[PDB]
């Protein structure tokens, strides 16, 4: 439930935030 | 000749379009699969992916184990868990007799670092009868080959008694050398519904 | 022959990469198409709900009709309406003379149940001059072939007077036997702009 | 020549599945690339993207420069900047010697208007040593060909002293005639890490 | 004659406008009455009243015991509790000596089914001194008559000791034959304030 | 004749209190009626209804076709559709042989403008066997009389084969001269259940 | 006489059904009237609050001034302002020459306390050309009669110059003895449109 | 408190939702 | 924290 | 009270 | 002469602009100080400051102990605690050896009542090593002088062992006679960082 | 946390509310 | 004369720090003053104030009459009312005999336009015995001088019978030429309590 | 001399009260200036976050860039950006020819650490004709003097052509030695309106 | 879940 609510909020927020990588992400 | 070539190409493209395997994935989330998050290994949480709004730092983005059952496998669309051994528990969309499993990882040619040292190496798959059970039935022991193809399939052990499962545990016993984390891009479960 | 084979393979890949059709989809949401949800049949009611608020369960649905005009067709990324009859109303990205339509459903080989009985079977396509007009102009009556390919194209009726439409109605009169719902994976509209 | 034909088909599909290039894209966001949004030109506000929560439409937004480094290139999945001139600054996932760049735009066959007049036409690429530097090293001057293929590759200038860069600037000096905006679907940077 | 008739009509209309009784209702919610929900019988919850938003199923509407102390008595504006016997606890707006009670149900002539088999039949009213007390003082035993008027009044028992109450419990011991639920449209409490 | 006069007054008040007709309204929402909103004409957006929460005004909304099957008919409590032509489809609470219909509009004496030009004038009522049927059985053609009483009843056509219906369509072909919208206060369906 | 009696009863019921007056209420909210809350006296502070948020009690009020222009007058559905003096500002549905005003209060027979001491006693009505003008034009000085009928009508002063108003101020100078508040159940404005 | 909060939300939602009876409501 | 408070005090009438 | 509910029932496919 | 006067004035203005003291305030909230609210005396909560929205009473405003470490000292911008003795616990922005403390109160000339009877009178300052410790080290006993200047400084006791603190407790043992509450406008802590 | 959330809400609400003193505030 | 000079500087700074006047401001909100907003003229909506939460901008609002009794007078921190005429009613913290009033406006040297044409010019001050009184006692007629100092004081009329007031009305009859609004920065009331 | 000294003191206080400069600040937010946050460098990331929501920490920041154009400069009321280089973009209240700029920082005497190493050191000011233009016109290069006064003014370069600007960019090239961040307390722009 | 977090780390100054 916690992760599902967070992912709903993340979907709402995603296209309006800016993403900066300060270091390489896991790949 | 020409017709045979067109037939071969069409067959190849058709198979490619059918999730590259032509086999049902009972772990696929959109089809009904789910991650039992409380039964997953610790997520590698770095503070290097900063999401900000109007220049205000907002939160540090990590990837959920959910991505492991999502088809996107562009570099970075993977679940990174802490260390070099870990586990993932998936509840399947249906009660099935498991026949095979699939692991996908990015090819070295698309990896920025030149290597896939974060890929899973030694792993096993177990079936669980209830979400609270610790010891499952071994469905197979396998190694993901770093010099092999991006998508690799593994045949489950043949047991005289075909017991069905709707929960599988993937245990990664080793990765390919990355000292910080292990990255899973996609895991699929194939079998026969009851 | 080798150069000819390379040309055939390149041509097939090019067509595949161009949304598998090489034709504009005027219903595609990202391209300007939209679902007039107020004029669509009611979404299938899932037994369980998603949220609970103040002790009241909320959201008894899986997918919004929007998914019908989105290209992802992995199993489950489809709009389910109740029963074996329903309708969907789409506003196109441009005012066009409609030439053809496309229906996609998952292949039987990717369906967890082994069948696509929830796929649409008998359907028709109508053009509307306003979204609130009761009777639209029949653009065609068709059957989606359960033993056919995943993607199927259907030719619109030739009309003597070239009248354009920017609103189309898809009516499903029957499915392939599923008694509870019908799932639509993707519907496309092709034609010539005015 | 059947086995050779199947091998040709397999090689073509493998390359296609490897992001159509088989080459690392050091600008790809999921792999570590980032947009220095403060160093981008003005976004044209189209408000053609719908946001929804639990199937409820909420509001219409425009597209962030971030989409330029995201792989989806269905029509509309592009960043539109105001006018026919603009710039974009990307921080790469690695410090590399840049070898080539890739620009993608939708084919004319998938554009609703029949033309790709909003596509970039004349552009140049510069390497920057730090995010605060105004004058960069010219890495190349190019034109995206509206009569060419959807994906176009451009070779960087070879410099005798190959200084490595982790920041690149794309300047678009002209588009293909659309008077309101220019839409950039995807930009990739390829090279060798240090 | 004519003046007498106008006087009679005006008196009848005046009484009708005074809540049809001309008597204070100390249970009326807007006047200060409230339902002790934790002390009410189980609500009949069916899934037949589906509320939806933009075609998305949202929640299944049932009626709260609150409607029992609200004046609207159009068919359906009633509290349906599970089974054919139940109870309701009302906290009055004032501490009163209870004198009478009123029960209203829709007339058969407005019932879609032709019958009022869901109406309360055998009931009793008790006074409670605190909300935690199980056994109250019997204020009366009555039967609601299905062949009587829509609104029916019942006189409370005369006790030598006039004890005041601000909490009353209505116990419905039987309904008029409906096998699934019992429907209460309105219950009123009349008496003298202390 | 005093007792007879009081009896006449009592009968009149009883009939008045029984929804002014003493007849079941099978379209009434609280009793089981429903609006098939997807089969209604366009709502005129007046935004004359204020929403409030805890006494705080929030925003202005227009009125849903649902109000047509709700009993409140104070001025403004009506559904306004665009223009002078429209349609409404109601699912009845029971399968009935329809006997009559009722249309209500405010009297001219309560209209702020002095006229009821927005009232429906020419309309017809059809019976439908399923919610997906386009062509219904004509149940009657009528005119709402602007010089008549507020509540008007209309007798359905008698058919030798009385097929029962649970779905009715109201088509309004004209209003009383308002050029912008037509406002429908309440529509009732009366008949005998099967 | 029987026909005459039936006519008298029908006339009385008709007038009763026409909002008891047969006259337009230009203050009625649903008909277009609105409360200019920013220009109204402060709502009565109830001892207890409705919500609590972060440990802070919120909303110490019962009814919004909006209820004053809504027809429900069951006990408690009234606006309470502090003390025995206050004012209310209403924007009418149309620009009118005001002819009369109506004040309603619950009858003593429905008041829980036995009295209507909270009813307004001495009041005046003013016309305003703008809602922010300090001194309005006196349309009349009146007293609501505690021993009179529940609904009382008051005739406006005749002015030589026919000036219209769309904003009226109701000033209550005194109540019928309640020391804490004054409750207004309904206020109506009658007149002739321009 | 639970029912009161739910009824507040229900009042907010009521005029914008569509109500369909799939079977007869309690009457 | 979100809470609805109980009103034992009668409303204005 | 805010809660996400678990769906053991498979989605439409 | 003239230059000396300008130098004196500039020095005075400079000192005034440096928070009137020219000394770091380690309790100042914006600089990092915080109030341990659970360790503060009870706030004087009156219902005399009513905040309302659209005329609806909303909440009763009291002042938080936070204002004690905020520089605004206009009358009323003070924390009022219940009674005439109380305590406040402040966590400093840094671990310091405390050297002095400052108390500010409004001058009598700006007090509406003509007196500052609510000002702290007898107080002491203690240092605490952890937030859970009850008994601290006495840093000093002082009296705020009602006939003195608005801002008053007090020198901490000289101890042979200079122990550092980041938590200080201010105990007010008496005020200047107000019977209801005590008002603190600002408290500052000065010392040397470790 | 409670006081901090309340003060955030108070900052949001402050310029839009009306303040009436029914009696003298603490001074 | 060095000590005398330092004394002069100290006296000037002390007076400056005492709200520049050394006199109680009985209208100051934090000290107990209040705006009777229902008795204020219309606010000019400039929407020049930005609201933010956690650094996120939310929306633009205009300024409440409350700012007139708040000490911040940086440019823009004023209440703007529509036109060149308006009024403000203030309830004082104490019942006083009024002695003087203070009006503040920004100096021309801090106004972006070079002029203070929006400043009040001609105004008058009245004393009111209760908040409901229309006709007050004239306390003075004044002009704010645009060529004068930023802070201006005005002496109230001396009446032989000094009736005390706790409510004052400020009427602005004219501004200094701005045609759209007038901006009031701060108004103070000084006097002697009873 | 006494009158001369009083005049000097009054002049100093007057200048101090006029924002310490007697000059319009066209960047002041309350006066019409605004931060173009989309064009500002990223805010400093504080180790800890402010909120937590669904277990995710949110808001890792102290102050919004808005504080740079607000007059409060108590320690901590400053905008911190990461590192020793950054930029800020301000839209002025009017289109002006820029004459001077002002930078403020806390004095060393009020800094908790004893130093102002986080103060800006080397900076430049540019005028922009549009907020999205890459290279602005240099209005001046300056150094903030760590051994100088808290408030420092800097004269703009004299340009032969009087071009106006309403957007200015402040670039900080270096700070006074703090290795993690740079804090800006206030930046002002002075000049002549067009 | 809604929470305010405590900041022991001093703010930028
Ligand atoms: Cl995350
Ligand atoms: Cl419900
Ligand atoms: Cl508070
Ligand atoms: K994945
Ligand atoms: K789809
Ligand atoms: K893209
Ligand atoms: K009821
Ligand atoms: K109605
Ligand atoms: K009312
Ligand atoms: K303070
Ligand atoms: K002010
Ligand atoms: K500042």
């Amino acid at each position: 439930s916690m992760e599902d609510s967070w992912t709903s909020l993340e979907h709402i927020l995603w296209p309006f935030t800016r993403l900066r990588h300060n270091g390489p992400p896991p790949v | 000749t020409e017709a045979q070539a067109r037939a071969i190409v069409n067959s190849a493209l058709k198979l490619y379009s059918q999730d590259k395997t032509g086999m049902v994935d009972f772990a696929l989330e959109s089809g009904g699969g789910s991650i039992l998050s409380t039964r997953c290994s610790e997520t590698y949480e770095t503070k290097t992916a900063l999401m900000s709004l109007f220049g205000i730092p907002l939160w540090y983005f990590s990837q959920s184990p959910r991505v492991v059952i999502q088809p996107d496998i562009y570099p970075g669309n993977c679940w990174a868990f802490k260390g070099s051994q870990g586990y993932l528990v998936v509840r399947l969309s249906m009660m099935i007799h498991p026949a095979a499993f699939t692991l996908e990882h990015i090819p070295k040619t698309l990896s920025p670092t030149g290597n896939i040292s974060s890929a899973p190496k030694d792993f096993a798959v177990y079936g669980l009868e209830n979400e609270y059970q610790e010891e499952g039935q071994l469905l197979g022991q396998f190694t993901y080959d770093q010099d092999g193809e991006s998508l690799q399939m593994f045949q489950a052990l043949k047991r005289p008694d075909d017991t069905a499962f709707q929960i599988v545990e993937l245990r990664i016993f080793s990765n390919w050398g990355h000292p910080e984390y292990t990255c899973l891009y996609r895991f699929r479960v194939h079998g026969e519904p009851v």
